[PDB]
RNA sequence: UUCCUUGAUGAUGUCAUACUUAUCCUGUCCCUUUUUUUUCC
RNA sequence: CGCUUCUCGGCCAGUGUAGUAUCUGUUCUUAUCAGUUUAAUAUCUGAU
């Protein structure tokens, strides 16, 4: 369980849980080709610049911890 | 004292003895064999060539997984070669 | 003494002279170079310790990368006080000159010990130029005795007579005395007590010769005699007492414990069992205490390590288990800082074992943790004895970690090379030996990592005399498989010579070695056939095949192997030809050997090669052996079977001689040998068939049929077996004892109590009631039913196994209602009976006609007030759905309300088993669209979540996992939100455990189902993406 | 011709709590010179005693004849004392002086 | 303006009895083999 | 020994490893504050 990421425990902080689901949101968005294309259409960029941006936002999302 | 090695899942077909022969390994059960067992030659090697994935005797057959453990997708975790929590021999 | 007779078949010593020291064991950056001059200086002050300094500087080669951990490991090795001082000073000089470009006590006690042995041994060296009885000092005497005793004086006249005693022991040994009895309100019953105290054990449990309260520590010791309830007494006592100690782990603390065990795990008189149990206590408490055990660690191994050197296998494996549990349990630097000084300990034993220790601790904490230590050791320049050890360590690492050694292979070797050239011998010897073991785990690989090793080895091969020599072989041999048969080609061609010249030695270590080699050298693809045929064989069969060998165990095996592989190459008839003539050599173990060898060979190569005349010599042989069997052993029997099934219809001329013996033997010779011949038929059935010797099938059918009145179990068993295999060849309607005769004839046997019977019988009955099953009028069957029913008292699994499957077969023959009505007979009043396998009948039955029939009977039968049969019916549903799968899409409704009732309490068990039903249903239905109900049930499940009761819980985990796949997450997760953060601990514990189980599977799905979450000051928890609208 | 376990020590029990070193020294005195004795003077070990001789075979003759021997109305449990165990209350040491001494006089 | 009996837990006790795991009741011996190198056309 | 006649008799209290559930007995609702602890209690730890 532990070496399988996204594992929680009862000490789980708010922040960590949410950052988790961010990241996983992302590897989905890189995953599901369409969903990606959806984003691309909306906010006009490349597919690439999308994926790139995302892979920037990976570690950050929500901003610094507490 | 008795728990999985869960080292990475190789291509080596599993091997079971007389005793263990029917059992879908994790669901302990005879029901509905469908799909096939893989373990690491690390787990499975040498004196372990055709060794029981349980008891330490010679393998006469090949464990099939249940369907139950199938849809719960467990068969794909680390190689179910049970280690006694002493060494494996 | 006779009590010394039946008490010695209780337990027994098992040990050599050698292993009996156990009794003796009393309890517990060029300025990086000139820097090494510095480090050496300062530590040397804080004398002479080597491999310390090397564990220090051994953090060099990762350069830039060495850290705090240096203070950790070193922190234990030296007194953690000086630690800070040094490693601090170091880190300073290192960062800077990086710019500008009790333990100690313990070892002291060792150098003591050997300085002493030097003083004495030298005293008889000049005294010879001129033990336990060694006299004693009062300082020493006080320490040995525990606390709490006065020394005395009776009188200086009293102690003067004592002083006079020896001189007057000879003097008054020769003087006058004799003793005279005279012919002529007692009291004082001594309390010797509480399960029981052997006489010897008084010494330990003496304080249970006192009877008091109000003494506090001493109340903890005096309460820890719970042991004795471990050591001796009744099984239940052992159990309960055992837990009571486990939960009292944290409390009493290790110190008191091990203080009170290690005497017993040291007991000169200890058993087997008592040993093994007291191990159990050491493991079990070692699942708990972690930081705690530190001061005790060595003070443990000293007992345990001897476990490594034991005749009993299961002994060893326990030992290893706990030495990991300790080592991982304690800290690494604990283990090290502990275990240096045993390296140079005079006794080779303690080294030897000390290695295997380090092997284990290394399996625990990984090699690379431990390397720089080893690598330090093998470069210790004080003395070799270490290096002998450190190398050994490499080995036992090799053996244990085995196939997994692979990655650090190169480093390990990079240790060990510097040995081979050493001045001392052993160190050479052992070294190479390790290389061997390595390669034997390196199969096949890492060749060039060994690479720089060879060129000495080959040269070394030339010049040697002795055990070392053949050792180097042990290596090379295990190498060759690893080479390129062009390079390997050459090098091979060199060895097979020395191999030749060396067959002949008297050494057995040798013959093992050179043997296994040939397996490999001529065990090769890139070696030429004839060449073996000429040079090797005739020696081989000459010197090796001899009666020395086979009596021993290993040599037996290793031999068989080798000869086999020479077959796999030069062919079959070659070998077998030469060893046939020895089936008729008298002594068994030998015969047994030739026999199994052949068996394999015609296993692998196939019969097809064999000529004719030789073959006559086979079968004549394989009878002649088979006719004389000391015990009944699988060997000759199988070996035969394979012989025949290989020869196929080449066999046919030979039957009459076979079956002739088969019968003749079969009779007389009194019954012990009978079962054998029986089996012999078992295996050769198929051959009696396809060739179409039917008169034979008349013979067997009927004459076996007679024995089924034989009273010995161990015959009748094999008899039936023969019958079964006879059935699998000749079909039903051609059976010469036509079934009508037979099947009833069996029927009454089922009482037989004895095992092998019940097995082969129910097996047989099964085959026939499956296949023919019409032959026998129904009435007979229903008799069979009411006889089966109590076969379910079987201690064994397999009986019940096929038992059930039969129960089904007949249930097909007749039709269901009755047979479940009949199964439905098992009741809640008893329990062990109709424990479950019966339920399994209800299941399989319920398939084998449309279950769609049977339910109403079943369901209704949950009405009955008798509790345990109620839960029975629940499981019935369980296995039931597990066995039906898709079909559940119907009767689901039927059960659902019932699941509601049972799932609502009466008691746990209802909720447990029922919940299981939910599981197997929930998988089976999957995605046909019946969720709705399953949602409904989810409710009555849900509250069960909370309990400690292991079966109830792992049941529920079962439930919700399956239910996940049926309902889908999103619904689940909608039960698991609120739980996560709930203030309490209890709930969070669980709702997390659930949400994990949801989480791992279907992580990919979730994304949708995390709800919106409002972003706070420092952060944004709203995922803005999804709201982009075109 | 001896079992290895037995040692110059014997555990000795079934004693009265009045009983005399005079009695003791005398009786045990038969087999050989006493290295020394201890008597449990303590709440628990009142009733028992240890005995140690200048030789084992002394003690062997002891556990031989004194086996189950009588004193007062009592029978004395007579056992070869175990060893190792709890002693390490006293740390190993005291070498340095002494082994320098043999180092010195005899020079060896 | 001058009046009744009662419920319940928790903690500590080696009492008592039901029961749970297709657990268990047969597999199983194999690298413990250790010594101051020392087997002669 | 065979045949015929007559008389009598026969048959269609197992064991081992892990673990839970449930009764009864015994002790406490009893003075303040400081820490540990708990969802909150409780419980545990000190002195008047």
């Amino acid at each position: 369980q532990s070496k399988y990421i996204g594992t929680g425990h009862a000490d789980t902080t708010k922040w960590e849980w949410l950052v988790n689901q961010h990241r996983d949101s992302y590897c989905s968005y890189m995953g599901h080709f369409d969903l990606l294309n959806y984003f691309a259409i909306a906010e006009n960029e490349s597919k690439a610049r999308v994926r790139f941006n995302l892979m920037e936002k990976m570690l950050q999302p929500c901003g610094p911890p507490a | 004292d008795l728990i999985f090695c869960r080292k990475q899942a190789g291509v080596a077909i599993g091997r079971l003895c007389e005793k263990c022969d029917g059992k879908c390994v994790i669901c302990d059960s005879y029901v509905r064999p469908c799909t096939l067992v893989r373990i690491c030659d690390e787990c499975n090697y040498g004196s372990y060539q055709g060794r029981c994935v349980i008891c330490g005797g010679p393998g006469v057959s090949d464990a099939y997984y249940c369907k139950e453990c199938t849809i719960q997708e467990k068969d794909r975790d680390g190689c179910p070669k049970i280690v006694n929590l002493g060494s494996s021999k | 003494d006779p009590f010394a007779e039946h008490r010695p078949p209780k337990i027994a010593d098992r040990e050599d002279e050698y292993k009996k020291h156990r009794r003796t064991m009393i309890i517990s950056a060029e300025k990086a170079k000139a820097g090494e001059l510095k480090v050496v200086n300062g530590a040397a002050a804080s004398d002479q310790t080597p491999g310390a300094t090397p564990k220090k500087l051994s953090s060099w080669d990762q350069a830039e990368t060495p850290g705090h951990t240096p203070s950790l490991r070193w922190d234990e090795t030296p007194g953690r006080a000086k630690g800070s001082e040094t490693p601090g000073a170091t880190p300073g000089s290192k960062i800077w000159d990086p710019t500008p470009s009790e333990r100690d006590t313990p070892g002291h006690g060792s150098g003591w010990a050997e300085t002493p042995r030097t003083d004495r041994g030298g005293d008889s060296i000049g005294e010879t130029p001129t033990e336990r009885n060694r006299p004693l000092s009062d300082e020493e005497l006080d320490a040995m005795f525990p606390e709490g005793y006065k020394v005395l004086p009776p009188p200086a006249g009293y102690v003067p007579i004592r002083t006079p005693a020896r001189k007057l022991t000879a003097t008054p040994t020769p003087l006058g005395g004799m003793t005279g009895f005279h012919m002529q309100k007692s009291v004082n019953d001594q309390p010797s007590g509480l399960p029981f105290l052997k006489p010897d054990d008084i010494q330990y449990f003496d304080k249970l010769l006192v009877d008091v309260d109000e003494s506090e520590e001493q109340k903890e010791r005096k309460i820890m005699k719970l042991l004795l309830k471990i050591k001796n007494g009744t099984p239940p006592m052992r159990k309960a007492a055992l837990r009571q100690i486990t939960d009292k782990a944290r409390e009493f603390g290790a110190g008191p414990l091990f203080n009170q065990i290690l005497p017993l795990l040291m007991s000169p008189t200890l058993e087997d069992q008592e040993r093994h149990l007291l191990v159990k206590v050491i493991d079990r408490i070692l699942y708990k205490l972690d930081d705690l055990v530190r001061p005790y660690v060595h003070k443990i191994l000293v007992v345990i390590e001897p476990l490594l050197i034991d005749e009993d296998y299961y002994a060893r494996v326990e030992g290893r288990e706990i030495i990991s549990n300790l080592a991982k349990a304690a800290g690494l630097a604990t283990m090290i800082s502990t275990m240096r000084p045993d390296i140079d300990n005079m006794d080779e034993y303690v080294r030897n074992t000390t290695a295997r220790a380090f092997a284990v601790v290394a399996s625990a904490l990984g090699i690379p943790s431990l390397l720089p230590f080893l690598k330090a050791v093998c470069k210790s320049k004080k003395s070799w004895q270490a290096r002998h050890t450190g190398i050994k360590i490499v080995q036992q690492i090799a053996i244990l970690m085995g196939c997994a050694i692979l990655p650090h292979l190169r480093s390990l070797v990079e240790i060990i090379e510097h040995g081979l050239v050493d001045e001392q011998q052993k160190v050479r010897t052992i070294s190479a030996l390790a290389i061997a073991a390595l390669a034997e785990a390196a199969t096949p690989y890492g060749i060039e990592s060994f690479d720089s090793v060879l060129k000495p080895l080959w040269k070394g091969i030339r010049q040697h005399r002795g055990k070392g020599l053949a050792a180097f072989l042990k290596a090379i041999g295990y190498l060759i498989p690893l080479m390129d048969a062009e390079y390997a080609n050459y090098y091979t061609r060199e060895v097979m010579l020395i191999l030749i010249r060396e067959f002949q030695s008297p050494d057995e270590e040798m013959k093992k070695i050179v043997l296994k080699v040939v397996k490999q050298c001529c065990g090769t693809d890139g070696v030429e056939a004839n060449y073996i045929k000429t040079e090797i064989l005739p020696p081989f069969f000459k010197h090796f095949w001899q009666h020395r060998m086979a009596l021993d165990r290993r040599n037996y095996r290793q031999l068989v192997d080798t000869t086999v592989e020479l077959a796999n190459k030069v062919g079959a008839a070659e070998i077998i030809s030469r060893i046939v003539d020895d089936l008729k050599d008298e002594a068994e173990q030998y015969r047994k050997m030739v026999m199994e060898t052949i068996e394999k060979i015609m296993g692998n190569l196939g019969a097809a090669d064999i000529d004719h005349k030789l073959e006559e010599q086979l079968i004549d042989g394989i009878l002649y052996a088979f006719q004389e069997q000391t015990t009944e052993d699988s060997v000759m029997l199988n070996g035969f079977g394979t012989v025949v099934n290989a020869l196929g219809k080449r066999v046919k001329p030979y039957l009459p001689q076979i079956c002739g013996t088969v019968l003749w033997r079969l009779n007389n010779k009194s019954a012990k040998v009978r079962q054998q011949a029986a089996d012999l038929i078992s295996r050769t059935a198929v051959v009696m068939k396809t060739c179409q010797e039917e008169k034979l099938m008349g013979h067997l059918g009927v004459v076996l049929y007679e024995y089924l009145g034989e009273e010995y179990p161990e015959v009748l068993g094999s008899i039936l077996g023969a019958l079964k295999a006879i059935v699998n060849v000749i079909g039903m309607h051609k059976m010469t004892p036509p079934i009508k005769d037979l099947l009833p004839r069996l029927t009454p046997i089922l009482k037989n109590r004895h095992e092998k019977v019940q097995e082969n019988c129910i097996d047989l009955v099964g085959r026939i009631a499956d296949r023919g099953a019409e032959y026998v009028s129904a009435r007979e069957w229903m008799r069979i039913c009411f006889e089966l029913l109590e076969l379910l008292k079987a201690h064994k699994k397999a009986i019940r196994r096929a038992t059930v499957n039969t129960f089904g077969y007949i249930a097909k023959a007749i039709g269901p209602h009755d047979v479940l009505a009949t199964l439905l007979n098992n009741l809640k009043v008893q329990e062990r009976q109709n424990r479950v396998c019966t339920t399994v009948a209800i299941a399989i039955v319920a398939e084998t006609c449309s279950p769609f029939t049977v339910l109403p009977a079943l369901m209704n039968e949950y009405r009955v007030p008798e509790l345990n049969v109620q839960n029975g019916v629940l499981k019935s549903l369980s296995f039931l759905f597990e066995y039906i799968g898709e079909m559940g899409k119907d009767y689901i409704y039927a059960v659902t309300p019932l699941l509601e009732d049972a799932l609502m309490d009466r008691d746990l068990v209802h909720r447990q088993t029922a919940s299981a039903v939910v599981q197997h249903m929930s998988l089976g239905v999957y995605g046909f669209g019946c969720e709705d109900s399953l949602n409904h049930l989810l409710n009555y499940v849900w509250p069960n979540v909370f309990e400690t009761s292991p079966h109830v819980i792992q049941a529920v985990m079962g439930a919700l996992e399956g239910l996940r796949v049926a309902i889908g997450p999103c619904r689940m997760l909608q039960y698991c939100l609120q739980g996560l953060f709930h203030p309490a601990r209890k709930v969070r514990d669980v709702y997390w455990k659930i949400y994990n189980s949801i989480y791992i599977g279907s992580q990919d799905a979730l994304i949708a189902h995390y709800p919106r979450i409002y972003n706070d000051d420092k952060n944004t928890y709203i995922r803005y993406e999804l709201d982009y609208i075109l | 011709r001896l079992p290895p376990e037995v040692n110059r020590i014997l555990y000795i029990r079934n004693l009265p709590y009045k009983i005399t070193a005079e009695e003791m020294y005398d009786i045990f005195g038969k087999y050989g010179p006493i290295r020394q004795i201890r008597v449990g003077n303590t709440p628990e070990t009142r009733g028992t005693a240890y005995v140690v001789y200048e030789d084992i075979f002394d003690a062997k003759n002891a556990c031989d004849h004194l086996s189950g021997f009588n004193v007062c109305n009592r029978y004395l449990v007579v056992l070869y004392y175990n060893a190792n165990r709890a002693f390490q209350k006293m740390d190993t040491k005291k070498k340095e002086e002494q082994l320098k001494l043999l180092k010195e006089k005899y020079g060896i």
